[PDB]
């Protein structure tokens, strides 16, 4: 099986093609069409049968049709497919290689004979007709047994015998080189470097040379077994090695006729030999199994097609899949493709799972819309920005900004004891005597039934429950207005005022509700009547089977009257579990729950559970149990900034807002970046004033022109401390820098705009690389009209 | 998926993001350079430049930290890393808008990877050819960005490969600031942790086990604030490995690697994995012609979302 390429002959964009049979007895052209990929588009044109054994088979590219076919008996044929003559040597004997020279001269290969030569070179028009001997214009090579010859220029053949390789140029008897070597077989030029060829030997061994290296002589490759071995033995040997005609410095190999390895070389200049190197080797499986011979079908847009050849005998078209050789992830969550075989790059921007989808619902992209919608800044902000478009999110920014609310109202700073963004479970858990700090909070509270009263007064105002019946109703008006009639309902249940609920769920629009209130309307009176009566029962059933959890938790409160079921399940607000266990409960049994859901929600990680552990330790230990679970760094941060450097210091906290600092640069925020700066300088005062925050340390220092020593070590004019002189004149109008209410208005290139401007245009500015100060509006006004420093003597372009 | 022609005239080799994820920098082996500006009107891949940079193959460029300038290096088969500052006082498409710095002729072998550290420990440089040697070049001059100076030079690879064998060798620096420095370090079927000692040296630290074949693509997740780091590797074989990293002679914190997941969804060879920037969404490239995302579940197994066939 002998499949070999063949160009110079079509003109459309099919590619020719020539087959010869497994048994070796025909040879077939065909006719490939590259941007097809269907087994179809090899069509079989003609087929010349008359062949005892063909061992060589070569072409024409200036003639079309012109095809030579050797033989092991020693009858080389040359014909047309698209006349027909039969040559031999004078002494007969087999038909190794052939080449065919673009202005018609013809080599031949033959056996080992002491009496003739082994590379006869002739032409076919000086040849006589009446005699099938050939008379060779150059006779080589005489006592040799050429096996593979290719021919390099017009003039020059490379020519490979069983003991040498050897360069034979037609206008001088005596050889260009003469390098001893055994791997000495099918040669195949590089058609994008003809200083390089490859051949193998008879164990395997492939080596790829340069014929420079042997001209002056190792060759530049060597790879040990990679092709059939019994190179001497057998004159019939399938081709599975093949140069690349798509890429340079690229070769196919074929492995066991099942898989086709595509080594990729590098190169490097020892400073214009290139010595090689093996880069890459990518393995593609055949379609079909038992593949002999194969060669390559370029296409457009740099692919690659196989057309290979079975041991059957069937030839058909095999594509190279699309192998992506990166995918990178940027920060806005847009996937880069980088292919193996053609040029262009591929991009699934954020504009199983689809991408996209998957892309647009990730939480980096999530905290990059929050952060550039300005999450975190103000919780009530942030509690209308997550209305206006996760519920517990919402509900654990509402304990922030009631207890930010709380602190900046002062309601909560006062006394020997901060207590502030304190925590339920460390208020009801006590812990410097019991008597101080119950007199400190009842000091607080002047702003039972139980033994620890004003503890539960320090829990109801830590989570905002601290309620009237005037304040209950105005916040039944509000959630009515707001359009939660559920939430309403559930809120009134939560009270305890059952007839409040029913008048407040049965005054809506949907008809829906109205059968609802209908049902909750019945314990109005079915309430000293404990049995098993179906009421109970289909409430239980529709407390299970309905889809809102105030509705089920409004049912579950009706039917089989208890506490437990209300506060237990995690679809309402813990905010409202707490209101309903801090006002309805015992305190042998408060202190139950708290335990079980404070030591739910640290290992959890829910943000929820801020009500019962503060801004603490514990708080830090649940943030970053929250972090583990979901990488929202961003709410972790802006929850820490509210009391973490405050009031202690761990390196997580720093680490997080670190981290959001590094991610608000990433996606270009830096106002956003600037606002969370300042935010977390107000949140560090202290109780008596000193802030703690790690600011930036100062980046002037200027030094004074007067005593020579540091100004820093006046909110209208500014000094040297140590001798009182003022800072260096401007360059444009030589009036002292740092003072404002200048005599005039630097006027520099909605009025309240424009008089910031003009009150910003007269600040310290000055060049880095020739340290000559201006004013701000003093550099606008002049760097619009010049480009040197206006300082005399100075060469800076201080513009850029 | 919108297809964009880099423009190339042969195979695109490396493709990197900038920090601010707007400009894009592709190196190939037409000895070529060139970088892509993401316009903010038309939303489509613009070119910026296009350089001739080397006398070989370019295999791998990085951008440096934004707090550092622009600078661009680029390692190529030619045992060269060169570094490229951008000028903004030329014209676009022309060739010289970015600037030649330095030619770091100290590496005896065809360099494969070119990494930078992180911010916080200055403008570092990290190189590996198949000489199997690791270098660091730092920059101590701060008035001339042409001074760079070798540091640390260690050894991964006892003797280097034949021309013959294929190699493949890959780098990834540590993104904390709060950890002390680290560098993952891929040889051939090797993986290895080199960690900063208190003698301002390299050592050996930890060694993710497995990998029975060559590694192609090694990948340190960004710490986003959890007590455990994450390295995601695409070996020659199916698996793309996901180390757990817990840290806590002569090093300041010895630390524990334990295997969280193996993967053989592609069924060929990992060529490249990645992470985004948050560690939750991997990316993983491989011989099936399908690009496979992964994201973590609820009981910290990673369990694949997305498949986008090319
Ligand atoms: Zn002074
Ligand atoms: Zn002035
Ligand atoms: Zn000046
Ligand atoms: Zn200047």
């Amino acid at each position: 099986g002998l499949i070999k390429k063949v160009t110079h002959w079509s003109y459309d964009n099919l590619i020719d093609y020539l087959s010869v049979n497994p048994t070796r007895d025909e040879v077939t052209h065909y006719k490939v069409d590259p941007e097809n990929e269907s087994d179809e588009s090899i069509i079989k044109l003609h087929t010349v049968k008359d062949f005892g054994s063909i061992t060589c088979l070569d072409y024409s590219e200036s003639e079309i049709g012109m095809i030579g076919v050797g033989e092991k008996n020693g009858y080389l044929r040359i014909f047309n497919i698209s006349y027909d003559i039969r040559v031999r040597a004078k002494k007969q004997r087999c038909i190794n290689s052939l080449g065919i020279n673009t202005n018609g001269l013809i080599a031949m290969g033959l056996d080992r004979n002491k009496h003739d030569s082994s590379l006869q070179i002739w032409d076919m028009n000086y040849h006589d007709d009446s005699h099938e001997t050939i008379n060779p214009m150059f006779s080589y090579c005489t006592n040799e047994s050429i096996v593979s010859l290719k021919f390099l220029n017009d003039t020059s053949v490379l020519a490979a015998s069983t003991k040498f390789l050897k360069e034979i140029d037609v206008r001088s008897p005596n050889p260009i080189y003469q390098h001893p070597t055994r791997l000495t077989y099918d040669i195949k030029l590089n058609p994008f470097n003809d200083w390089q060829f490859s051949t193998y030997g008879d164990d395997g061994t492939l080596a790829i040379w340069d014929r420079r290296k042997l001209s002056d002589a190792s060759p530049l490759l060597t790879f040990e077994k990679l092709v059939g071995s019994g190179a001497a033995s057998r004159k019939y040997m399938n081709s599975c090695f093949r140069w690349s005609c798509v890429r340079n410095n690229e070769f196919a190999t074929l492995h066991r006729g099942d898989t086709i390895k595509r080594w990729r070389l590098g190169y490097y200049c020892d400073s214009n030999i290139e010595n090689l190197f093996v880069s890459s080797v990518h393995d593609t499986n055949t379609m079909y199994d038992r593949v002999a011979t194969f060669d390559y079908i370029p296409r457009s847009n740099n692919g690659t097609s196989l057309i290979c050849m079975r041991q059957s005998g069937t030839i058909y078209r095999m594509p190279i899949s699309e192998v992506c050789s990166k995918a990178i992830l940027n920060n806005r969550n847009s996937l880069l493709l980088s292919n193996f075989e053609n040029t262009e790059i591929d991009e699934i921007r954020v504009n199983f799972w689809k991408p996209e989808k998957l892309l647009e619902k990730d939480i980096s992209v999530i905290m990059r819309t929050r952060a550039s919608l300005g999450y975190g800044l103000d919780p009530m902000n942030t509690v209308e920005m997550i209305d206006s478009s996760n519920a517990y999110i919402r509900n654990t920014w509402r304990w922030i900004a009631i207890a930010k609310a709380s602190v900046d109202d002062g309601t909560m700073v006062s006394g020997d004891l901060d207590l502030g963004y304190e925590g339920v479970i460390g208020i009801w858990n006590g812990i410097l005597s019991d008597k101080q700090l119950n007199k400190e909070m009842e000091k607080i509270i002047k702003l039972a039934g139980s033994p620890k009263y004003v503890q539960r007064r320090l829990c109801l105002i830590i989570s905002g429950w601290d309620l009237s019946r005037s304040d209950y109703e105005d916040k039944y008006n509000i959630i009515m207005k707001n359009g939660h009639y559920e939430k309403a309902a559930a809120w009134a249940v939560f009270f305890g005022d059952i007839p409040k609920a029913v008048e407040i769920l049965g005054s809506a629009k949907k008809e829906r509700l109205r059968l609802i209130a209908t049902a909750i309307a019945g314990y109005l009176a079915y309430k000293d009547l404990p049995g098993n009566n179906a009421w109970r029962q289909q409430c239980r059933k529709m407390s299970s089977e309905l889809d809102d959890p105030y509705l089920r938790v409004i049912f579950a409160f009706i039917a089989d009257n208890d506490w437990w079921d209300i506060l237990y399940e995690p679809a309402i607000s813990l905010r409202e579990r707490l209101g309903v266990a801090l006002r309805f409960l015992n305190d042998t049994d408060l202190t139950t729950f708290l335990d079980r859901t404070s030591s739910t929600v640290i290992e959890n990680g829910e943000l929820e559970g801020l009500i019962l552990t503060g801004i603490t330790p514990n708080g830090i230990d649940l943030l970053q149990s929250y972090v583990n679970k979901t990488s929202d760094v961003q709410s972790a941060a802006l929850i820490s900034i509210f009391g973490s450097p405050r009031y202690f210091r761990d390196q997580r906290v720093d680490e997080w807002i670190q981290t959001y600092r590094d991610m608000l640069k990433s996606w270009e925020l830096f106002s956003m970046r600037a606002r969370f700066d300042v935010l977390r300088s107000k949140l560090s005062r202290t109780k008596t004033g000193v802030l703690t925050a790690d600011i930036k340390p100062r980046q002037i220092y200027i030094q004074c022109q007067n005593c020579k020593q540091n100004i820093n070590t006046p909110r209208h004019k500014y000094c040297c401390p140590h001798c009182g002189s003022s800072f260096p004149r401007c360059a444009i109008c030589l009036m002292p820098l740092g003072t404002s209410n200048l005599p005039f208005v630097i006027n520099g290139t909605n009025r309240e705009l424009v008089s910031r401007k003009l009150k910003l245009n007269e600040w310290f500015s000055f060049c880095l690389s020739c340290n000559h100060g201006m004013h701000a509006g003093h550099a606008e006004e002049w760097f619009d009209r010049h480009n040197v420093c206006p300082t005399p003597g100075c060469t800076c372009q201080c513009n850029k | 998926m919108q297809p964009f022609d880099s423009g190339h005239d042969d195979l695109v080799h490396d493709v990197v993001y900038d920090f601010y994820g707007r400009h894009v920098a592709t190196c190939s082996s037409d000895q070529h350079i060139k970088v892509f500006k993401l316009d903010k009107d038309t939303s489509n891949w613009e070119l910026s430049d296009s350089w001739r940079a080397h006398d070989s193959s370019i295999v791998a460029i990085d951008w440096a930290s934004p707090e550092y300038g622009r600078i661009i290096a680029s390692a190529s088969y030619d045992k060269t890393v060169k570094l490229w500052e951008e000028d903004p006082d030329q014209e676009e498409c022309s060739g010289r808008r970015w600037n030649k710095l330095c030619t770091l002729n100290d590496s005896k072998g065809s360099l494969y990877s070119v990494k930078f550290a992180p911010a916080h420990l200055g403008l570092k440089l990290a190189c590996l050819g198949n000489d199997g040697i690791l270098r660091l070049y730092d920059a101590l001059e701060p008035s001339d960005l042409r001074s760079w100076t070798l540091t640390s030079e260690m050894k991964v690879l006892s003797i280097p490969p034949a021309n013959h064998l294929q190699s493949d060798f890959c780098l990834s620096w540590c993104p904390s600031r709060f950890s002390p420095e680290k560098l993952a370090v891929s040889a051939l079927e090797q993986a290895i942790i080199y960690q900063r000692g208190k003698d301002g040296k390299l050592h050996v630290a930890a060694k993710l086990p497995g990998h029975k074949s060559l590694i192609r693509s090694i990948s340190w997740a960004p710490s986003i604030g959890r007590w455990y780091q994450l390295i995601a590797t695409g070996c020659k074989d199916g698996r793309i490995r996901i180390f757990k990293i817990t840290e806590k002679a002569e090093l300041q914190s010895n630390l524990q690697v334990e295997l969280l997941s193996e993967h053989d969804d592609h069924n060929g060879e990992v060529w490249s994995v990645s992470w985004n920037l948050t560690g939750t969404i991997l990316s993983s490239a491989g011989d099936d012609g399908k690009v496979r995302l992964w994201k973590a579940t609820y009981s910290n197994e990673f369990k694949c979302m997305s498949v986008i066939t090319a």
